[PDB]
């Protein structure tokens, strides 16, 4: 887009066409029919909701200082 | 004593008891000074026995039928105590009743998850 005094593009991140958004689109719909579910990539969260699941499991805390709830 | 008299006389009789770890700590009172050594938390050596020989006698029979209510006081909030311990036992249905759900303004303040019956 040239303007009267600037000038911008409005670039974009992949190739687009209409082959290939097609492809995308087909795989969209393909990963929604089979319930295909891809994991995250955070292995920081992973690891620590790991640890806090461990330490709180049979914890019974609740049971003991009697918390009334 | 009379409880008895009236089962016996072929009748059926209720039999209410307001709390019956007085006379256990009644005997606890005196068991030292009849002098006899100490048990597990300061209680008769006889707790087992002085309980027995009492609850044995409050039954139903074939001539007629006792039905009994004891309240049983737990000291220090502790079903755990010898006094509890040894009472439960004695019982067709137990009701446990817990402070943690009476603050909450929760009444009858039974305890599901511990009352039973046979």
């Amino acid at each position: 887009e040239v303007q009267p005094g600037n000038v911008t593009v409005l670039a974009d991140t992949a190739i687009r066409g209409q082959d290939l958004d097609e492809a995308r689109a087909m795989e969209a719909k393909r990963k929604a029919e089979e319930h295909i579910s891809s994991s995250h990539g955070d292995v920081d969260y992973a690891q620590a909701s790991a640890e806090l699941a461990k330490a709180i499991a049979q914890l019974r805390v609740i049971e003991l200082t009697k918390k009334a709830m | 004593t009379m409880a008895e008299k009236f089962r016996d006389e072929g009748r059926d009789v209720l039999l209410f008891v307001d709390n019956i770890y007085r006379y256990t700590l009644a005997g606890t009172e005196v068991s030292a000074l009849l002098g006899r050594m100490p048990s597990a938390v300061g209680y008769q050596p006889t707790l087992a026995e002085e309980m027995g020989v009492l609850q044995e006698r409050i039954t139903s029979t074939k001539t007629g039928s006792i039905t009994s209510v004891q309240a049983v006081y737990v000291p220090a909030d502790d079903l755990t105590d010898p006094s509890p311990a040894t009472t439960f036992a004695h019982l067709d249905a137990t009701v446990v009743l817990s402070r943690q759900i009476a603050s909450l303004g929760i009444y009858p303040a039974v305890d599901p998850l511990d009352s039973t019956s046979r």
